[PDB]
């Protein structure tokens, strides 16, 4: 999964 | 409001205690109580709110994916019929996820967003609105899926427009919003090119503004720039 | 019983799903529902039950310790008075812990223990009874602390006597019970010498019985023997 | 903390 904040 | 009888400062105090104890459901309940006092949140209080709910829904999302993957497997040619339990339990977790998202969106709509007039508070809440619609979009499969996606897009876009007008390209909220909106394009809106272009432009404009920062602001900014680059590496 | 309308097999199926999704509160609720069907549990079902509640109370214990340590610090000479919030929130977590322990002990008492006639089931449930009284003892500070400790001791002792009579020294339940009763002595009953002697004798008697095992039973046994040795290293 | 199972 890609990074989110 | 189970938190109706507790002091606002005592709710914020206990929110920080629950964070240290890794009790994020408690943390979330305490911050919902705080928001419902009706006063605007400070910068630190907004971050307690987003930290609490991010961790709760983050665990629900991880469980939902585990259960989805099981459910999709029981649907392959040559899988042994198991009855309705996998779908039921996925639906249970899914319903509970949606209820958390509905709770957060309810707080933003009553009345966090409409009172947020500074760029830092308005962008932060609009980012949150986009995120929680994105979480709803990840599990949406119905008549409403398009409108949920457009609600995410619309919130992200208004937050982008204000952030571009009002904050420097290295502002951590602006960067985190760009990172998440770029994931929205890739993962939700099926627009990997938009996702890539946005992450690349955001990274490069921040790069060219690092020279204006103190060493601590430089740290906060490059931390998030690294996440943009990690996504680009993942996608190219 | 919210689980009153669900099939026993469907509760066990969902318990295993919740385990894979790391949803241990759900897992625990499903297994409480299963126990309340009134039928004895198989070996695998007993382990689902203990796994679920171990993880729930394990998180509550970790939070309680974090909050205790904060509370003890706010009580040091020269700490700044913070008001009642740290004690309140510690009490909230503590109450919820005790309610989980009371729930498990209630299941054992109604009616798991009294129907358990094989050594493997009776020892397993008596170990559990000792463990959950031990968790209550860790947070006990009142008129009842001695009796809670003696309840733990008494359950562990009956389980020890049956395990020594009925199971080989390498049986994993016998080993795990000895490990936990040895921690009870060290941590709860203030008897570090008894703790040490029990762990050492248990380790050495298992060692001398490994020769009788298959390679898979050897693995299960030496896994727990290593925990006994790790405790001995910690204590000597 | 010491190991328990
Ligand atoms: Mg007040
Ligand atoms: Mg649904
Ligand atoms: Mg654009
Ligand atoms: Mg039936
Ligand atoms: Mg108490
Ligand atoms: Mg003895």
């Amino acid at each position: 999964f890609p990074a989110t904040v | 409001g189970a938190m109706g009888s507790m002091e606002r400062a005592s709710l914020i105090q206990k929110a920080k205690l629950a964070e240290q104890a890794e009790r994020y459901e408690d943390m979330a309940a305490f911050m919902k109580g705080a928001v419902e006092k009706g006063e605007e949140l400070s910068c630190e209080e907004r971050n307690l709110l987003s930290v609490a709910y991010k961790n709760v829904v983050g665990g629900q999302r991880a469980a939902w994916r585990v259960l989805s993957s099981i459910e999709q497997k029981s649907n392959e040619e040559g899988s042994e019929e198991k009855g309705p339990e996998v779908r039921e339990y996925r639906e249970k977790v899914e319903t509970e996820l949606q209820g958390v998202c509905d709770t957060v969106l309810g707080l933003l709509d009553s009345h966090l967003i409409k009172e947020a007039g500074d760029a830092e508070s308005r962008v932060f809440y609009l980012k949150m609105k986009g995120d929680y619609y994105r979480y709803l979009a990840e599990v949406a499969t119905g008549d409403d899926k398009k409108r949920i996606i457009d609600s995410a897009r619309s919130a992200y876009q208004e937050a982008m427009d204000i952030s571009k007008k009002e904050m420097p390209p290295t502002n951590p909220i602006r960067l985190g919003l760009a990172l998440n909106f770029s994931v929205f394009h890739y993962e939700i809106a099926n627009s990997p090119e938009e996702a890539i272009s946005l992450a690349k432009t955001t990274f490069d404009e921040a790069m060219a503004d690092l020279h204006t920062l103190s060493e601590d602001s430089y740290k906060d900014s490059t931390l998030i720039m690294q996440l943009l680059r990690d996504n680009l590496t993942l996608w190219t």
